[PDB]
RNA sequence: UUGGGCCCGGCUCUUGUCUAUGUUCCUUGGAACAGGACGUCACAGAGGGUGAGAAUCCCGUGCGAUGAGAUGACCCGGGUCU
RNA sequence: GCGAGAGACCGAUAGCGAACAAGUACAGUGAUGGAAAGAUGAAAAGAACUUUGAAAAGAGAGUGAAAAAGUACGUGAAAUUG
RNA sequence: UGCUGUAAAGCUGGGUCGAACGGCCUCUAGUGCAGAUCUUGGUGGUAGUAGCAAAUAUUCAAAUGAGAACUUUGAAGACUGAAGUGGGGAAAGGUUCCAUGUCAACAGCAGUUGGACAUGGGUUAGUCGAUCCUAAGAGAUGGGGAAGCUCCGUUUCAACGUGC
RNA sequence: AAACUUUCAACAACGGAUCUCUUGGUUCUCGCAUCGAUGAAGAACGCAGCGAAAUGCGAUACGUAAUAUGAAUUGCAGAUAUUCGUGAAUCAUCGAAUCUUUGAACGCACAUUGCGCCCUCUGGUAUUCCGGAGGGCAUGCCUGUUUGAGCGUCGUUU
């Protein structure tokens, strides 16, 4: 009875909702993402899983901040206003 | 929602999901100048937050509405 | 080519007694992906005999 | 694995060899970068020379007692001998070797 | 295109909010109209002229905390410069100038002197 | 179940609106490759994981 | 043997703008950017687009010219005040 | 990482897993695993209208250089089939 | 359609097709497939075959509809027989709820029907729950280990009130 | 003899090979040095006249300001929008801003949109209660300020 019948009896979730990164990876007993880590300072992240990288890391998100870095160090981090030409 | 204007002197309004009793009951004074007996909140299944202000005796909801200009 | 071209699998042979050929095949399941060979330089996507 | 009359080698490719081959493709490009570098120092220190001056020196060990070559520096006491501090030296164009 | 931002900047504190007040109620009954229409492009043009105006009212009450922290040594970091992490920990000019009067005295004493050869 | 938190529903809140058909006046834009909506989602077939 | 602060350039970087010559004739073709004839420009016969293989239709290319903005105690070339 | 220029490189079962709403759909409790999928035509000009049919569709007609290009779209091989 | 060559193959006639391609002298290689229980994709025979047989059981008429064994209504005949095939909930699911329209795919026959498809609508709390308490336990702080990720400890060798 | 089986050819199927393409990849070279408590990378949820995704953005939400440029956008619709002009569109440029809930994430806590405390203003006849708006309240460490503790200790007076 380990195959269908054991099957009929999954009704308690081990895992929720991860708030760092929202996987469905939070152990609940554990108080702990088996994803990223939290709530660890770091996150979790390791060598032997270059393909685990590549699906979480910059530029898969927004970089909302680190658009304009490149674009504000070409000007040499400006500090005013255009001035109109006349 | 047409109907509660006309039974049971209620107002049906789309309200933020971030606010309150407290705050809805304000916000109908300055926007409407009425009084609302109670509100009573809900969270629809789409996300949005519904309110539905009775209004005391002294205001009749059907005129508000017109007022508002969707009756 | 690419170093790491067709070797960017977690393909294990399934052994004999399965009735398929010993060549590794991707593991898993849900995508079609699943049970298909790898990392052979006679399979669909795997990586060609002696890369430049 | 020895099998004929050839010379017994010493091919010392039992490491991770391939994760460390640096191939040169950049010979040119670094001669011509070079060169660039070494025109715009020229050009930026006009007319003073690039090179600072130095000794000749006799090529340390028995096999190389012949030949002689450009040291270093000049020694303290050659500076002196023409009237040149060291600390004015290194100022126009003169290396200086305290050691020697 | 909605109000005009040079118009705007001309007007006060006061008139200001008293134009925010009535673009906010002109966008409330405009979406009541929405609801018969349904199809209502006016719904654009309302809602830029609320960012417009809000955008004026924020940029000339910080210039009033601008001209108020003239000079000062401590100032909001909102205000201060926000180049990067790394650049505010830099040294200034002024610190990464300092010499010891040891090493001043002997880059005065032993400039580098100007030459040529073959003279 | 009818007893839930405010994420959960929050999510199924996005996973509804997310499972429409695909706007009729899409197909008409000038170089339009979408024809229908490919992330459709059956309440029996698959499930959302939350 | 000799100090410091500015003002204008040069050098370094980014960026704006500006420029030669066929769309002439005939055939095929839905379309000429094809074939033929006659040419033109070329410090420009790289590349791309345009209803088929387009230097000459268009953008560019080549040649440079001329603005704006930065940046450099730790570059000099002039000034100017100490 | 950012910005460029190239090649006796591959040419959609190749080349990065990904030329496409690709680390997407999907699977797993989870760590993780992970695809398939480019091409009408110069231009939708994407078949008005009549007729049969419950309709889908068919037959005429029409557009187009071509419908031996009808979106189940360039060519259309073989297995297999009428 | 044929021709040439011992052959690997080359050239050609007819049809289809619409945009690039070939000979010769050299260079170069990810360069020749019938097999690898080869890989991926596609298609057969088997074969209109096996089979679609647990849960007692359906019938008549009318209506709708192009079309009714299967939809609706009525008339019967039945069954579950209160430890139910009834009425609610916890976990889990997530719009499956309701109305309107609709039948390309799905409901291993059918379909006018549907938990399908499409468009909308729908969940109202001072008193019901959560929220609060503590249980087994988990786990910060002060400290003490550990190269370190972190481990121990839960008032602990602490000057511990964000007191009233 | 049909039927049937097999083979072939034409046509029609099935299927997507071949051919030719290519805003992709791969490799090499050249140049540059710029994330974050002034809140980053990432996540969630939202935002369009009609949008599901991708792209963009944050309740100022497919975006605001500014500089440049100079007549569009486009599938449809539409100005209380524009044309010899402070003027259409523009991630063209970009120096001003906005930047939800989070996240190193910082009042405590978080399988909860839970529970506080402080300051200013304001509503309810209110220093105490309740409601609202705004601004705050993490840890280690450094310099300083203030208030302290210790017969640790110095001078004095019983
Ligand atoms: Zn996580």
């Amino acid at each position: 009875g380990k195959g269908t019948p054991s099957l009929g009896k999954r009704h308690n979730k081990s895992h929720t909702l991860c708030n760092r990164c929202g996987r469905r990876s939070f152990h609940v007993q554990k108080k702990t993402c088996s994803s990223c880590g939290y709530p660890a300072a770091k996150m979790r992240s390791h060598n032997w899983a270059l393909k685990a990288k590549r699906r979480r890391t910059t530029g898969t998100g927004r970089m909302a901040y680190l658009k304009h870095v490149t674009r504000r160090f070409k000007n040499g981090f400006q500090t005013g206003v255009a001035k109109a030409q006349t | 929602a047409m109907k509660k204007v006309e039974d049971g002197n209620t107002l049906v309004f789309q309200v933020d999901i971030k606010s309150n009793k407290h705050q809805i009951k304000s916000a109908v004074k300055e926007l409407y100048d009425v009084d609302a007996l109670y509100v009573n909140t809900l969270i629809r299944p789409n996300g949005t937050k519904k309110a539905y202000i009775r209004l005391t005796s002294d205001y009749d909801a059907l005129d508000i509405a017109n007022r508002i200009g969707y009756i | 080519v690419a170093e790491n071209a067709g070797h960017q699998t977690s393909a294990e042979s399934w052994g004999t007694g399965r009735a398929v050929a010993r060549i590794p095949r991707v593991g898993g399941g849900g995508t079609h992906r699943s049970g298909q060979a790898a990392f052979g330089n006679m399979c669909r996507g795997g990586r060609m005999f002696a890369p430049t | 694995a020895i099998s004929k009359n050839l010379p017994l080698l010493n091919n010392h490719f039992r490491k991770h060899w391939q994760e460390r081959v640096r191939v040169h493709f950049d010979q040119a490009g670094k001669k011509a970068s070079r060169r660039q570098s070494r025109l715009r120092k020229a050009a930026k220190i006009a007319p003073r020379p690039i090179d600072a001056l130095r000794p000749v020196v006799r090529a340390p060990t028995v096999k190389y007692n012949r030949k002689v070559r450009a040291g270093r520096g000049f020694t303290l006491a050659e500076l002196k001998a023409v009237g040149i501090a060291p600390k004015y030296a290194r100022t126009i164009g003169i290396s200086v070797d305290h050691r020697r | 295109a909605g109000v005009k931002t040079f118009e705007l900047r001309t007007k006060s504190k006061e008139q200001l909010e008293s134009q925010l007040v009535e673009l906010k109620q002109e966008l409330a009954t405009l979406k009541v109209q929405k609801l018969q229409r349904p199809s209502l492009p006016r719904i654009h043009t309302v809602r830029k002229n609320i960012a417009r105006v809000l955008t004026v009212i924020n940029l000339n009450q910080r210039e009033n905390v601008r001209a108020f922290y003239a000079g000062k040594k401590y100032i909001p970091k909102d205000l201060r410069a926000k180049k990067t992490r790394a650049l505010r920990r830099k040294l200034t000019k002024f610190e990464a100038s300092q010499e010891t009067e040891k090493a001043r005295k002997q880059r005065i004493a032993f400039p580098q002197r100007k030459f040529a050869i073959k003279a | 179940p009818s007893q839930k938190s405010f994420r959960t529903k929050q999510k199924l809140a996005k996973a509804q609106k997310q499972n429409r058909p695909l706007p009729q006046w899409i197909r008409l834009r000038t170089d339009n490759k979408i024809r229908y909506n490919a992330k459709r989602r059956h309440w029996r077939r698959t499930k959302l994981g939350i």
